[PDB]
């Protein structure tokens, strides 16, 4: 799917359970926090 | 700083500080409006309500 549908928290779920959900996240959260200086997990878990 | 450290409350709250000068009342400060003016002299400003 598109953007637009997208919610406070999505997925966020899986990552407590999934092992494979926490790599994906993580190897992406710390690039991000690294290179960008911010976090996708924080974004998503509670809205600035 | 409990606004800057809070995340959430940044929607529902906005923190606007006023420092409130010297401001003459009558009640309260009858004793100090007559050296309002001596104040007034080192070229500062003390306001009305």
């Amino acid at each position: 799917p598109g953007q637009g549908i997208q919610h406070k928290g999505m997925g966020m779920e899986v990552r407590a359970r999934s092992k494979a959900a926490r790599k994906v996240w993580d190897s992406a959260d710390k690039f991000t926090r690294e290179t960008l200086g911010f976090s996708v997990l924080h974004v998503v878990r509670d809205n600035p | 700083n409990r606004w800057s450290a809070e995340k959430s409350w940044a929607e529902r709250v906005s923190l606007a500080h006023a420092l409130i000068g010297w401001t003459k009342g009558t009640g309260l400060m009858g004793q100090n409006d007559a050296i309002v003016s001596a104040v007034e002299e080192a070229g500062v400003t003390t306001y009305t309500t």
